[PDB]
């Protein structure tokens, strides 16, 4: 009776839907082809016949990687009518993806909204797999949000996003990309998330025993985290608590949406012993800065609201002491007025493999984030001293002052952390 | 006659309600399905209290289970004692409060507040005389805020006469659970002290305590955890079930205790306690049950009575005992803990013997406390609502369903009214 | 007892009879040889042996696609009397099939009538399969409608017709057929039927999934309707509406029977699965553009009268929240003054394939269809600005000031649709 749709933008999104509907077949026991030998409306639909299908869309500009969709081992499950391509990409250019192409297919994706909106009725979010880095992920994503608020207002939108790295950047005009989209996703995302590319590497280095990690593996890590989102809705805990009350309980001022995303624990397969892994002892290592997937360190501002989603075997008088460990220590620290800083969610479901006892999400509203969009404006800055590339999205029809309407409303981003910061 | 309506609320009432039901079936012979299988007559001689005999051998639960998600329903159905209850009285919403105050009391809470109205008013004429209506439900929730509340003050517009307690959990003193926990005591703490007769009010980490304090559990759960309020919730009215050499029920309760109408919000406390091996070493007598009432510990609302001055004392014994085993107990404790009383009232203690025990050991007992020890856990909770407001933070929910600051101060105001009056008469002699 | 007879005039209509009777033959498991190995006397009569005729006459003036019935497989089904052949073609020249060719074997054909009217004695509807575009179906289109009303008067007379598209146009003068055919087919025709070519395209496109349909297939979907609308007289449904009713709802005034047919659900085989196919699903389908088979804007007009003639397995309470919805929608809108607009008929038969669950045939009488006359006043005005092509139907005896006098005439008709769209 419950549900939320996915949309999937750019390159980079679709390669984390792919692992994420591969750990969702294998969570209620679904085949490739939508076949299984009770509530999970949350994520599919009922054929008339015994099959069910993804509630997915899958966008693109550039036809390669939804043919590796349509031709890959997950072909049958989707509706082709979802699989959505265009002709030209936005490469790497944020006004072809905002103005130049995305402009003509967009009919076509906000149609499909309404298809799958018949069958639901309990709309309670969205899911937007949106990466800053490619410009399809991201021209295409300030186009598509803006009517959505138009069409529901008062739905919930969220966007588990891929945060550009401040070192190992790819692309050259992903600090372009960052302060363009900023607008957008202030005034219409409910809660925006940040995952680094970069405190991945070290997570499947050290704890995850390989060096040399692939990005089938790395979109891995974070499908663990969207399921553990969703483990109050799609399943029974004792403490459910669903996606309503995250954006109301994580969010102290409507502006501030941007929490961390932090799975625990992360062991190897040689590594499951030499341990017992307790639920007091697996929360400090979420704590841990070299757990978390946000190149940040927590130790370099207050936590204004923190969340812990816990599944597998729980109890909470146990997890009572736990909490009562964190608010009694010193180098782990609260803004200080506000004292109740929890929101605890249990559920008694193992958390599945995908080819332990118990798993942690931690979300994390904190004021660490705020150094690291200061260590992309500095990206930023130089490449506009110069008026680099300018005449590309001038070349397709932007304004320069765009740029610079857009520079100050950084600055008011920036300085809302550090008001909150201070007593 | 003098049947009792029972209403739910929340995602914690329920599961309470859950267990509670549980108990009051084997207080009653009842089985799983509906039928009647016990042997004792004293339990059928007053059955229709709690229960509808309906047609052909049937007994109904005479509750309203009102939730907002289609979730717990479910849980509750599905498990034990699902099948027992009514599914015309399964009456629930499909949106989920959001764990907002404001959407189960303003947006969310108009809507299914019409569908249960008339089922309090089926029950109501079904009744052939009513006695009062009991409710249990959170304190930190969404739906244990704002629907319980809204329905409370729509029934002190119908009935002046019948007396209303709610079994509300009082939000949590050190761990955090709920965020927004201030913002769903203080706009709930408005409506319970305006047209709440009695009200009840129990702590979390004191449940956790008694539960490993006395007990020593390791594992405990929800199971364990609720299930010593549902003994609690039981030994209020087990003199009206039966009967004893000294009856009670809820209206001798209430004039006996309240002192004023705005000084209401009791405490708890129950007896005996043991282990599952550490129960026979001990002289589970009428002395070991008086003693292991009035100490600190034993108050599932975590509160030091050294710390504070009580009003009034009640107390309810279960199963047959003597006398001046009691009497003499019951009059000697005033005198060693004689300062940590009040002056103005002689001999405060309150006495009711039932004649029947619990499924069980042979002799239980029951307390019903009241002290001047509660309004300091307020002053926390008054420093958890201005911690959160002096920013006025959060507020922008509120806003979006609509509310001054004026409703936020003035129920702040009228919880330090609650400050002015316990403290006022604890200044007193 | 009751009875609908047919007719097909023209190279155009016979080709969709070739598909419709072969559909007829699927449905009652009649074989080619008339043979079947209860009430069908709509279609069909008995012979003294077990064998069944077809209700058809079919007309043309070249000997052409005649001797494609009279050699192909469906040979053995058509009684040689019924077979009617010519010999000089109109010829894409209105002039010669209403004035010189067709005078002439006008007495066969209508003598065929009574003889085929002797066995009905329900006669409850006419079909005649005629197009606009080929000058024999429609120069013998006029000529054969006067007598009827001469003859019946009483009786119903529906035109499965063809409408000339606006783009992709064969031949020169289709213009000329069409406005010198209206002051016919508006003064005998009880209820005409318009089908674009131009639709059907898309549909074969898209929903079909072949961009490069065949004639042999635009035939198909036009057969799929033709026998729906017939649901109710050879079968039997919860609500079965009858010929004589639809002349009667659909009708408003006696000179608006101009509705447009659409069928719903279109889908392929391999998208037969990832669907449903409720009836509260495909509804909303056939209200959409780009599923009509008529290239006419629905939201550029108002709704005069709805007909939905369904099939397979329906309940009417899951249909009466399906109508609910389309009242309660603002893009869907109504003629005001006609607060109810809907003729429903339930049929419990399936849809039977040609080489699904359920089907959907509308009928909406609606003001959209007036700009396609438009269209094609638009047309016929600068072919008759130079005075082209006067000296070949004055060439084969006609007015001048015909052409002027039903000049005039399309105004009138136009008139009428701008009058009723207005309160
Ligand atoms: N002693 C218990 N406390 C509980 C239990 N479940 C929840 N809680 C407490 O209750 C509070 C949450 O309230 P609820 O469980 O009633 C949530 P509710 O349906 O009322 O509203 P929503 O937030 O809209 O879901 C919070 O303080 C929890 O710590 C339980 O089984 N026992
Ligand atoms: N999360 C995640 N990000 C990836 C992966 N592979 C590449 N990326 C990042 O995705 C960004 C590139 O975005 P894309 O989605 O591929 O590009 P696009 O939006 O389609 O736009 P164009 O390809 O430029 O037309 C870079 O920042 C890459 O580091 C992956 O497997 N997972
Ligand atoms: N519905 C339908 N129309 C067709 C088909 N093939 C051609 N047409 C259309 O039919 C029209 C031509 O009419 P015809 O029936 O072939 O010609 P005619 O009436 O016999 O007259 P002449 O051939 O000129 O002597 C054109 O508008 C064609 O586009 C077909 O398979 N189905
Ligand atoms: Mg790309
Ligand atoms: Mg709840
Ligand atoms: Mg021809």
């Amino acid at each position: 009776m419950r549900e939320c749709i996915s949309i999937h933008v750019g390159q980079a999104g679709v390669q984390i839907g792919n692992a994420c509907w591969e750990l969702y077949c294998l969570e209620h026991g679904i085949q490739p082809d939508g076949q299984m030998p009770d509530s999970f409306n949350t994520f599919f639909s009922e054929t008339g016949a015994g099959k069910h299908v993804p509630r997915a869309v899958f966008v693109d500009l550039e036809p390669t990687v939804i043919d590796e969709v349509r031709t890959g081992t997950y072909r049958q499950l989707f509706h082709p009518e979802q699989l959505i391509t265009g002709k030209e990409d936005a490469a790497n250019n944020y006004a072809r993806g905002h103005y130049t192409i995305g402009k003509e297919i967009i009919d076509l994706v906000l149609d499909r909204i309404r298809k799958l909106a018949d069958q639901c009725t309990g709309l309670q979010g969205f899911l937007v797999f949106h990466s800053f880095g490619g410009g399809t992920g991201s021209g295409f994503t300030s186009l598509l949000m803006e009517r959505l608020s138009v069409d529901y207002g008062k739905k919930s939108k969220l966007e588990f996003s891929i945060y550009p790295a401040p070192q190992v950047s790819t692309a050259v005009v992903e600090p372009y990309n960052s302060i363009l989209t900023t607008h957008t996703t202030l005034e219409h995302s409910d809660c925006a998330f940040m995952v680094d590319n970069e405190a991945i590497y070290d997570i499947c280095r050290r704890n995850l025993d390989i060096e040399r990690p692939t990005y089938t593996n790395l979109n891995r890590l974070i499908s663990q985290i969207v399921s553990s989102i969703t483990a109050s809705l799609r399943f029974d805990g004792a403490l459910n608590v669903d996606l309503t009350e995250f954006q109301t309980n994580l969010v102290p001022y409507p502006r501030i949406h941007f929490p961390l995303a932090t799975y625990a624990p992360v062991i190897s397969a040689e590594k499951a012993y030499h341990e017992q892994l307790s639920v007091a002892e697996i929360t400090n290592a979420c704590f841990e800065p070299a757990n978390q997937m946000v190149k940040c360190d927590p130790r370099h501002g207050k936590y204004m609201a923190c969340c812990l989603l816990y599944r597998g075997d729980v109890v909470p008088k146990d997890v009572n002491a736990a909490i009562a460990t964190i608010k009694t220590k010193r180098s782990i620290q609260f803004v200080d007025w506000c004292p109740t800083g929890f929101k605890v969610g249990i559920n008694y479901q193992p958390p599945t493999v995908v080819p332990v006892q118990r798993a942690v999400c931690m979300l994390s509203n904190t004021t660490a984030i705020a150094e690291a969009w200061a260590r992309l404006d500095h990206k930023f800055d130089l490449m506009y001293a110069k008026r680099a590339f300018v005449h590309w999205y001038v070349g397709e029809g932007m304004e320069e002052g765009e740029f610079s309407e857009a520079r100050e409303d950084m600055a008011a981003l920036e300085k809302d952390y550090e008001e909150v910061g201070v007593d | 006659m003098r049947e009792i309506v029972h209403i739910q609320a929340g995602q914690c009432g329920n599961q309470i309600g859950a267990k509670f039901w549980e108990v009051i079936s084997d207080e009653h012979g009842i089985d799983p399905t509906g039928s009647y299988h016990g042997d004792s007559d004293l339990q059928l001689e007053r059955i229709n209290v709690y229960y509808n005999e309906a047609a052909g051998n049937k007994y109904v639960p005479r509750a309203i289970l009102v939730d907002l998600e289609p979730g717990t329903m479910d849980s509750v159905r599905s498990g034990p004692f699902g099948q027992i209850f009514r599914p015309d009285n399964f009456v629930f919403g499909q949106s989920g409060a959001g764990n907002n105050w404001a959407k189960g009391h303003y947006t969310e809470g108009a809507e299914l507040v019409d569908s249960v109205l008339d089922v309090v008013r089926k029950e109501s004429e079904s009744c052939d005389c009513l006695q009062g209506f009991q409710l249990t439900h959170s304190l930190g929730g969404g739906t244990g805020s704002g629907m319980g509340t809204l329905l409370i003050s729509k029934i002190r517009e119908e009935y002046p006469d019948r007396i209303m307690n709610t079994f509300s959990v009082v939000p949590s003193p050190k761990v955090s659970d709920t965020v927004v926990e201030p913002y769903n005591a203080t706009l709930s703490v408005h409506q319970l002290v305006e047209n709440t007769d009695e009200t009840y009010c129990i702590d979390n980490e004191a449940l956790y305590d008694i539960c490993f304090r006395t007990l020593k559990l390791t594992t405990p759960t929800y199971g364990d955890l609720n299930h010593l309020v549902s003994a609690t919730m039981s030994g209020v009215t087990t003199c009206l079930r039966f009967p004893g050499q000294l009856n009670a029920d809820l209206r001798k309760l209430a004039v006996n205790m309240v002192p004023f109408p705005r000084l209401h919000f009791f405490m708890p406390g129950f007896a005996p306690l043991t282990s599952r091996g550490s129960q026979q070493y001990r002289a589970l007598t009428v002395p070991e049950l008086t003693q292991q009432m009035f100490d600190a510990k034993n108050m599932m609302a975590a509160c030091d009575p050294r710390h504070g001055r009580y009003l009034t004392v009640a107390a309810v014994f279960r199963g047959r005992m003597s006398m001046k085993e009691v009497d003499e107990q019951m009059l000697n404790v005033q005198n060693k803990n004689s300062s940590y009383f009040v002056e103005w009232i002689p001999n405060n203690v309150k006495t009711a013997v039932c004649d029947i025990p619990p499924r069980g050991l042979k002799m239980s007992a029951t307390f019903i406390g009241n002290s001047t020890a509660i309004q300091e856990l307020f002053k926390r909770i008054s420093e958890q609502f201005t911690a959160m407001f002096r920013r006025k933070a959060f507020l922008h929910w509120y806003t979006g369903e609509g509310m001054d600051e004026m409703e936020f101060t003035e129920a702040e105001s009228n919880m330090n009214d609650l400050v002015s009056e316990y403290q006022q008469y604890q200044d007193a002699t």
